[PDB]
């Protein structure tokens, strides 16, 4: 259901889940990640949500379980708005700054900046929604 | 060019050097540790080595090159610190400390192994028993713990940690546990003898299993038993002894005993005689030991000489373990008039007459028949003679009686004494196994114990039926490693990756295929009208004249075989390496056969007891049959594999035999684990280990990665070839020695490494957008399935 591209996306984002790196995401993990970006899920909807895809039965999620357990334009505005925080249409090295620490990205501002830099194709110091989707494939 | 070389050394196993020549099939090695004592070696006998010599891993595939020789070094250096465990992947290695080191087996050490996957703590055997009881409660499949390793090799022991695990993490604790291990002093005095190499060497395969409800709760145990070694019960070579407790039996038991049994020192039984018939004991217990019990060998060279074993001593503490298991003195005195029934049976002689007993054998009668209950006469006629029927093939038949030949009776006498003997083993078990009973169960997880690959200067049928077991374990162990590395390669996401599988099945069937297989042909023999070992063996040369893993004698490398005619033996080229079987006696050791009327006999014993043990085929073809059932057992079971090594031969802490311990890792097949490997990718390391080693070469942007984008980064800006290196999900994955060309491309030009680390920064900085961007999309997906299951 997902082309080939969108899977190894999927499974970096999956490594931020698995912050240990054994390979698997537990009940903690999931929500920790979750709660980062602001949701607020009941461990009881966490348990049941990964109980559904839980195949094997091991009480952990895998990689192809965790893309089983995952309107398409809605989603990708709305992660957009997870880095606007105060939704002016535009993303600032501030904010992407606020994402990456709640993530637990370390970097200097430096690199934040440079980050900014190279998603900016139009030239303003501050990255929107047109290459925002653009960075997001390559 | 320069670098290190582990190469063959006779005491060490390896020792490290540095190639100054080649030759067509030999390299010229200099040791390090001799300016100019250079030596030649066979090409595939040296290997390369780690270039840090006090490298320590806890996985041998973190290892830059994976082989026999650094694997040896990796546990000898592990070694010298106390940890005796170590892993390849999921195989468990264990070296015995000879000493106590209760630190690793507490209470609180087994608490910390609960639920942990392997690799996420130390290696420990606790570890392999925990993997085994996840498995077992996640996919309802029972399991083998397999472990090979020579008697004394620290198996006992090894066991007993995987029982006291499971009992106290998963049952009601010392119960059980204790109840198993109290019964062992009564196995081992009924299925363990002295061999040549090993004073107290288990005879059978003794696979012990916990058993556990649908709740993955123990509830009892069983000692499942297989092939206990028949051909001991009548003859041992010299530096050998029937079972232990003939000789417990005979050194221990109270002179009211003696005299009802009729015992008296073991030189005086056939069954005992060929073999060593002296006592374990030290200077205390000898003095124990009434003189009427010591034989003329005793009396001129002295007691056998053990830390532990001691047969006076053991008599009474098996006497004490009886009592422990609730089993009174009438079944003990029955145990007991058995064994001597057994020794009486075996002193009976014949001569031409059929054959009659000689007239000197008549007390060994007139005793045998006491305590096998049987009348005199009766047993008289039934060695000396035999019942067929007139005819074969359904026409109208009647029953003759049939006079036996000496040798005929000398046979039926031994096959008489073997079922005997056997039954009562089979009985001593079921007996053992009523002291841990469970009315049902889901699953088991056992631990087979059996007796490992061997050969000496003289092998014989013997170590044939031995190799061929552990020829076909070995097979076990391939395939369930090889389908493990498939399935672990296929988690990782490494893609399609066929191995390359050299089977062990052509020597397997060069032994066991039926017509041409060597069992069927030994059969075989035995329907010619002058069975000969010459014959068969000629057969056997005949029939596989093209084998790869067959040859004649003469084509050995060794001195000692070159003698030895092409009718007189032949090289079997197992899975350990080559063995030379001497075939003299083949044909006689390929029966052991118990005429109808005979076997009758026994089984309307006058005595209860005797007749409850009794409540055509050829030795090889039991033998095959028996290993079958074996097979099946373990192939209905998920398996999992422990290697245990004997440091030395003086049971001496801190001591690592190199050259001792290499050959152990090759009779025990971690060396053919190895090769299997070497198809796959052998050699992988996690992201955490790769950061941790290369960051400091890395500018400070990099290192401030998380362990994966950190390794992402550096394998994409290296540019390595698809076929040789493998990103996988947990770990980077290497083909043999590619761990090394890489670790070599970190370290040889830091210029050129620069610049192809600036030069990945575009890649590295959209790879670091996309991760957090894609993690974003993915806990809104998370989030909307909140909603959607919600509605
Ligand atoms: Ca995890
Ligand atoms: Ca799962
Ligand atoms: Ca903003
Ligand atoms: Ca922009």
């Amino acid at each position: 259901q997902l082309t080939e591209e969108q899977i190894a996306e999927f499974k970096e984002a999956f490594s931020l889940f698995d912050k240990d790196g054994d390979g698997t995401i537990t009940t903690k993990e999931l929500g920790t990640v979750m709660r980062s970006l602001g949701q607020n899920p009941t461990e009881a909807e966490l348990q049941d949500m990964i109980n559904e895809v839980d195949a094997d039965g091991n009480g952990t999620i895998d990689f192809p379980e965790f893309l089983t357990m995952m309107d398409s334009e809605e989603e990708i505005r709305e992660a957009f708005r997870v880095f606007d925080k105060d939704g002016n249409g535009f993303i600032s090295a501030a904010e992407l700054r606020h994402v990456m620490t709640n993530l637990g990205e370390k970097l200097t501002d430096e690199e934040v900046d440079e980050m900014i830099r190279e998603a900016d194709i139009d030239g303003d110091g501050q990255v929107n929604y047109e290459e925002f989707v653009t960075m997001m494939t390559s | 060019d320069g670098k290190p070389v582990w190469a063959p050394h006779p005491t060490d196993g390896f020792q490290v050097g540095n190639i100054v020549d080649i030759g067509p099939d030999s390299l010229t090695i200099e040791p390090l540790n001799q300016k100019g004592k250079t030596f030649l070696a066979l090409i595939n006998q040296v290997f390369p080595a780690e270039e840090d010599s006090k490298k320590d891993v806890e996985d041998n595939c973190s290892l830059m090159y994976l082989n026999e020789a650094t694997l040896l070094h990796n546990i000898k250096v592990r070694y010298s610190k106390d940890r005796i465990y170590t892993y390849v992947a999921n195989i468990l290695i264990a070296v015995n400390p000879y000493f106590d080191i209760p630190k690793i087996y507490s209470s609180e050490t087994i608490k910390s192994y609960q639920g942990k996957s392997l690799g996420t703590m130390p290696p420990h055997v606790f570890a392999i028993a925990d993997k085994a009881f996840r498995d077992m409660k996640v996919l309802k499949l029972s399991q083998s713990i397999i472990v090979s390793g020579e008697s004394g090799a620290g198996k006992t022991e090894n066991t007993k940690f995987v029982l006291r695990y499971l009992t106290e993490s998963y049952g009601t604790g010392q119960d059980i546990y204790d109840r198993i291990v109290e019964a062992n002093p009564l196995l081992e005095a009924f299925g363990n003898a002295k061999t040549v190499r090993n004073n107290n060497s288990s005879r059978f395969g003794k696979f012990v299993e916990i058993h556990f409800n649908e709740k993955s709760s123990v509830v009892g145990g069983f000692v499942s038993h297989y092939l206990l070694e028949k051909s001991r019960i009548c003859v041992q070579g010299k530096e050998e002894r029937n079972y232990h407790i003939f000789y417990r039996l005979c050194a221990g038991a109270s002179e009211d005993i003696r005299e009802r049994l009729h015992l008296s020192s073991p030189d005086n039984f056939r069954y005992l005689n060929r073999g060593c018939t002296r006592y374990f004991a030290n200077k205390e217990t000898d003095k124990q030991i009434l003189q009427n019990r010591k034989s003329p060998e005793y009396l001129k060279a002295g007691s056998l000489k053990d830390p532990l074993l001691d047969d006076h001593g053991d008599f009474i503490r098996m006497c004490t373990a009886m009592k422990k298991i609730g089993l009174d003195d009438e079944e003990k005195l029955d145990l007991f008039r058995v064994v001597a029934g057994v020794l009486h049976l075996g002193n009976i002689d014949f001569e031409e007459a059929g054959c009659n007993l000689k007239n000197k054998s008549t007390q060994a009668l007139e005793y045998c028949a006491e305590l096998l209950g049987l009348d005199q006469d009766d047993l008289r006629v039934s060695l000396t003679t035999r019942v067929m029927l007139t005819t074969a093939g359904g026409a109208k038949g009647t029953v003759i009686k049939v006079p036996l030949k000496v040798e005929q009776a000398n046979n039926a006498r031994d096959a008489l004494a073997k079922t005997v003997y056997s039954h009562l083993f089979d009985h001593v078990v079921n007996r053992v196994n009523q002291c841990f009973p469970f009315e049902t169960s889901s699953y088991f997880i056992g631990v087979l114990d059996i007796a490992g690959f061997e050969y000496f200067e003289h092998n014989s049928f013997e170590q044939f039926c031995i190799n061929y077991c552990n020829e076909k374990l070995q097979q076990f162990f391939n395939e369930r490693i090889l389908k493990e590395e498939q399935e672990l390669y296929q988690k990782e996401g490494l893609g399609v990756n066929e191995v390359h599988y050299v089977d062990n099945q052509d020597c397997i069937d060069l032994i066991e295929a039926r017509l041409v297989g060597i069992l069927d042909i030994l059969d075989e023999e035995n329907r010619l009208p002058q069975p000969s070992d010459q014959h068969f063996t000629s057969a056997v040369h005949q029939k596989h004249k093209d084998h790869f893993r067959l040859s004649i004698p003469r084509k050995s490398k060794l001195a000692i075989h070159r003698n030895i005619r092409d009718d007189e033996g032949f090289i079997i080229r197992h899975f350990a390496g080559a063995v030379c079987y001497e075939t003299t006696q083949f044909v006689e050791k390929n029966n052991d056969a118990l005429h109808m009327s005979l076997e009758s006999l026994i089984c309307e014993s006058r005595d209860k007891f005797i007749r409850e043990l009794f409540e055509f085929i050829s030795v090889g073809n039991k033998f095959k049959t028996q290993l079958n059932l074996l097979l099946d057992k373990l192939r209905s079971t998920g398996a999992s594999f422990i290697r245990c090594i004997k440091p030395n031969l003086k049971m001496t802490s801190h001591h690592f035999e190199g050259a001792q311990i290499l050959s152990q890792l090759q009779c025990s097949g971690m060396v053919s684990v190895l090769d299997l490997m070497q198809g796959g990718f052998p050699s992988r390391a996690s992201f955490h280990e790769l950061y941790n080693m290369y960051k400091k070469y890395m500018p400070d942007k990099l290192a401030r990665l998380d362990p994966r984008l950190f390794c992402k980064a550096l394998f994409k800006a290296l540019g390595l070839n698809e076929i040789d290196y493998k990103f996988g999900l947990t770990k980077v994955f290497f083909r043999p020695g590619k761990f090394a060309e890489f670790d070599q491309i970190m370290k040889s030009d830091p210029d050129h490494l620069a610049e192809l680390v600036k030069r990945v920064n575009h890649w590295l900085i959209c790879s670091r957008w996309k991760k957090v961007q894609w993690c974003s999309l993915s806990v809104i997906k998370l989030k909307n399935k909140i909603k959607y299951r919600a509605e």
